[PDB]
C-alpha cells in the first residue's frame, strides 16, 4: 500500500509521522495536527487559512460577490469526526490512484521530485530553500525542519476551489524555472462535481442538472498532475491562455482557459496548444534544466548536516535524470529530457487516468459545471479503492451506475445547482 | 483546478 498506516485523527502525536506542525507562511500561526502518510507527503485535515494570510476568513463577506461556481460552509471540517473522515478519505484516494500503473508512476515521480536546493547566493555552495519545509514539533517540544514535496490540506473559504498552492520566492519563479517547490493541494474528498453524459449538454451552460458524479480520485489525480508539473518547475505560466473559440458560450463571454489546464486534462484539449508555442515551452524548460546541471557542477560544498553533498547531487541527478560523465560533471541529455518532460505532461493527464479508473468523466475541460454533491467515500459499502462508486458484483457495477446520482442516489446529496447561473 |  502507498500509505502504510491507517491513521485515526485522534491517534496520539509522536513527533514523527503524527505531529503538530507549522508551515512557512511568513506569518504567525498556531500549530496544526498533521499526518505523514508517505515519504515526503503530509496531510493536514484543516481548512486552509494558512498558505495565504488574506484568505483566513471561511465566511462569505456578502452574498453576491463570488462566482456562481462556488460553495461556502464555514463549519465544514471543524470537528474531530470530520477530520478523521477527511484523513481516511484522502488516504483511500491515494490508494486508489496508487493501485493503477499510471498512478504509481505519477506518485513515484512526485516523491522523486524534491524541490531543488537553489537557495544559496554563493554558487560554490548548495543550499535548500527554506519555504520547501515544515516545522515539526518533536517529543521534547522543540521544532525541527523537515523537507517535504506535498501537502494535502482542506479548502479555504470556497469549499470547491481545489487547487495547487505553493510559496513563492523573492526572485525565482520556482514552479516555472525547473526548481520546483513544496506543493499544497487544497482538496476535499467529501464533495464532488456533477456532469452530464451528453457532450452537447455538458458543454452548454443552460442544460443539465448533473446526473453523473465525477470520481474524486480523478479530481485528486488532476491536482497531483499539476503538483508534478510544479515540483519539476515546468508549469506553464497562467498568462499563457487559449481564447476559447470552439464553444459559443465561452467565446460570447471572452472566457479564456490556461494552457496549464488544457495540458493537464490532456486528450483533445491539449491539441489547443499550438505546436510553435509547445516547442517554445519545451526549449525553455530544457534550458532551465541545463542551468540546474550547471549549478550542480559549480557546487563545491553543501550547507547543513541532513545529507552529504554527493547524496544531494545524486538526488537531483535522479530527479532530472541528468547524465554524469568521467569527472562526475552533470549535463542534460536531449533524449532523456524529452522523455521526462513528456512523461510529466503527456502521460500523466486527467484523460489517461479516466482510462485507468474506467469511470465516466467530462470529455473535455471546456464545459460548464452542473452541480456539487456531498458524499462519503470512507465506508466500503459506498466506495472502494478498486471500483470507486461502481462496486463490482452489485447493481452499481455496470454502466457507471455507481456514478449515476439518480440510481445511486443514497450516495449523493446535491448542495447547489450551477446550471442557468453562469 | 476543476475549472468552470
Ligand atoms: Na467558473
Ligand atoms: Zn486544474
Amino acid at each position: 500500500p502507498f500509505v502504510n498506516k491507517q491513521f485515526n485523527y485522534k491517534d496520539p502525536v509522536n513527533g514523527v509521522d503524527i505531529a503538530y506542525i507549522k508551515i512557512p507562511n511568513a506569518g504567525q500561526m498556531q500549530p496544526v495536527k498533521a499526518f505523514k502518510i508517505h515519504n515526503k507527503i503530509w496531510v493536514i485535515p484543516e481548512r486552509d487559512t494558512f498558505t495565504n494570510p488574506e484568505e483566513g476568513d471561511l465566511n462569505p463577506p456578502p452574498e453576491a460577490k463570488q462566482v456562481p461556481v462556488s460553495y461556502y460552509d464555514s463549519t465544514y471540517l471543524s470537528t474531530d469526526n470530520e477530520k478523521d473522515n477527511y484523513l481516511k478519505g484522502v488516504t483511500k484516494l491515494f490508494e486508489r490512484i496508487y493501485s493503477t500503473d499510471l498512478g504509481r508512476m505519477l506518485l513515484t515521480s512526485i516523491v522523486r521530485g524534491i524541490p531543488f536546493w537553489g537557495g544559496s547566493t554563493i554558487d560554490t555552495e548548495l543550499k535548500v530553500i527554506d519555504t520547501n519545509c515544515i516545522n515539526v514539533i518533536q517529543p521534547d517540544g522543540s521544532y525541527r525542519s523537515e523537507e517535504l514535496n506535498l501537502v494535502i490540506i482542506g479548502p479555504s473559504a470556497d469549499i470547491i476551489q481545489f487547487e495547487c498552492k505553493s510559496f513563492g520566492h523573492e526572485v525565482l519563479n520556482l514552479t516555472r524555472n525547473g526548481y520546483g517547490s513544496t506543493q499544497y493541494i487544497r482538496f476535499s474528498p467529501d464533495f464532488t462535481f456533477g456532469f452530464e453524459e451528453s457532450l452537447e449538454v455538458d458543454t452548454n451552460p443552460l442544460l443539465g442538472a448533473g446526473k453523473f458524479a465525477t470520481d474524486p480520485a480523478v479530481t485528486l489525480a488532476h491536482e497531483l498532475i499539476h503538483a508534478g508539473h510544479r515540483l519539476y518547475g515546468i508549469a506553464i505560466n497562467p498568462n499563457r491562455v487559449f481564447k476559447v473559440n470552439t464553444n459559443a458560450y465561452y467565446e460570447m463571454s471572452g472566457l479564456e482557459v490556461s494552457f496549464e489546464e488544457l495540458r493537464t486534462f490532456g486528450g483533445h484539449d491539449a491539441k489547443f496548444i499550438d505546436s510553435l508555442q509547445e516547442n517554445e515551452f519545451r526549449l525553455y524548460y530544457y534550458n532551465k534544466f541545463k542551468d540546474i546541471a550547471s549549478t550542480l557542477n559549480k557546487a563545491k560544498s553543501i550547507v547543513g548536516t541532513t545529507a552529504s553533498l554527493q547524496y544531494m547531487k545524486n538526488v537531483f541527478k535522479e530527479k532530472y535524470l541528468l547524465s554524469e560523465d568521467t569527472s562526475g560533471k552533470f549535463s542534460v541529455d536531449k533524449l532523456k529530457f524529452d522523455k521526462l518532460y513528456k512523461m510529466l505532461t503527456e502521460i500523466y493527464t486527467e484523460d489517461n487516468f479516466v482510462k485507468f479508473f474506467k469511470v465516466l468523466n467530462r470529455k473535455t475541460y471546456l464545459n460548464f459545471d452542473k452541480a456539487v454533491f456531498k458524499i462519503n467515500i470512507v465506508p466500503k459499502v459506498n466506495y472502494t479503492i478498486y471500483d470507486g462508486f461502481n462496486l463490482r458484483n452489485t447493481n452499481l457495477a455496470a454502466n457507471f451506475n455507481g456514478q449515476n446520482t439518480e440510481i445511486n442516489n443514497m450516495n449523493f446529496t446535491k448542495l447547489k445547482n450551477f446550471t442557468g447561473l453562469f | 483546478r476543476y475549472g468552470c
